[PDB]
């Protein structure tokens, strides 16, 4: 309880002192949110960091079956994303949607996580439970800079 | 099928995270971060047609995004939420209307007054100001509570409802 409050106000030397003093990595509250997610989703890089090394799951989900990736691709924290790819995350990861995190970055227009994602190795034409894509995401809202990097 | 836009606005801790949630999944959170801002979808039969929503849930105004914006410009229905304990909230919801009829160019958007957390003893607000308020703006008025989910579906339905009397 204290770590995810915590985690979510972004303190460091907080998280150190309850980790160190036995607080677990893996809780999670009614939803399924674990520090690793409030981490990831308000900007925290050295908590994440921490965490990761701490022994903490990297591709643990919630009751929309979320992962870390889903919430740093969907806030725009490319630093974030690298650093989660670095540690084996699933690129290619679906929630009760079966949105991939390429579907989260590529509606909110984020260009760059984009690129880092598929230069990870992601599928570009992955459908969701609705028969939709990216490219048909990004048709939709009529991007221009979207619709080239895809078709590329 | 059909595509309509449902997008619910209102002030903070009032409820719209644990309102959408209800619909989608019925189940209700008991907590959720208050910065979160998703969209989801459901596929759902109202009266004698099967159509599909997808409502955004949104969470303030503290920065700009772009899928906001898009959804504000384009979203038909809106879900003007506020809690029945909280009267900050109840004052509110002039600014919000008027925001999204700026957006709007304000013709005909079809809007819908809704009354959250009505389970709870204690109250600020009654039934005879919050229904006023809505006959004044020509809209319906729906209490709702979801931990009971009593109107929860209701106030999607009816929004729904006046989305297809705009088109018609
Ligand atoms: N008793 C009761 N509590 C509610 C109701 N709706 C929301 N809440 C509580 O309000 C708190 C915050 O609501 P939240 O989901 O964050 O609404 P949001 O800020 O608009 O997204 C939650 O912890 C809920 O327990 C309701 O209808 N009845
Ligand atoms: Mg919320």
């Amino acid at each position: 309880k204290k770590l995810l409050e915590a985690a979510r106000a972004g303190q460091d030397d907080e998280v150190a002192a309850l980790l160190a003093k036995g607080a677990d990595v893996n809780a999670h509250d009614t939803f399924g949110f674990t520090p690793l997610h409030l981490a990831a989703l308000y900007g925290h890089l050295e908590i994440v960091e921490v965490l990761l090394k701490r022994g903490a799951d990297i591709n643990a989900d919630d009751s929309y079956g979320r992962t870390p990736l889903h919430l740093a691709a969907m806030r725009g924290h490319l630093e974030i994303v690298e650093l989660l790819l670095r540690w084996g995350a699933d690129v290619n990861a679906a929630d009760e949607e079966g949105r991939t995190p390429l579907h989260l970055a590529a509606k909110r227009g984020h260009l760059e996580i984009v690129e880092v994602l598929l230069k990870n190795g992601a599928d570009v034409n992955a459908q969701d439970k609705f028969g939709k894509t990216a490219f048909d995401i990004s048709i939709d809202n009529g991007n221009e800079d979207l619709a080239e990097i895809l078709q590329k | 099928m059909t595509e309509y836009k449902l997008v619910v606005v209102g002030a903070g801790c009032v409820g719209k995270s644990a309102l959408t949630i209800q619909l989608i999944q019925n189940h209700f959170v008991d907590e959720y971060d208050p910065t979160i801002e998703d969209s989801y979808r459901k596929q759902v039969v109202i009266d004698g047609e099967t159509s599909l929503l997808d409502i955004l849930d949104t969470a303030g105004q503290e920065e700009y995004s772009a899928m906001r914006d898009q959804y504000m410009r384009t979203g038909e229905g809106f879900l003007l939420v506020f809690a029945i304990n909280n009267t900050k909230s109840f004052e509110d919801i002039h600014h919000y209307r008027e925001q999204i009829k700026r957006v709007k160019d304000s013709e005909d958007v079809p809007m819908v007054l809704v009354g959250n957390k009505s389970d709870l003893p204690s109250r600020t607000v009654d039934t005879k100001q919050a229904q006023d308020l809505a006959r004044s703006y020509g809209i319906p008025f729906i209490e709702t509570s979801a931990k009971t989910r009593q109107g929860v579906d209701d106030a999607f339905y009816t929004l729904v409802r006046e989305i297809r009397k705009h088109k018609e």
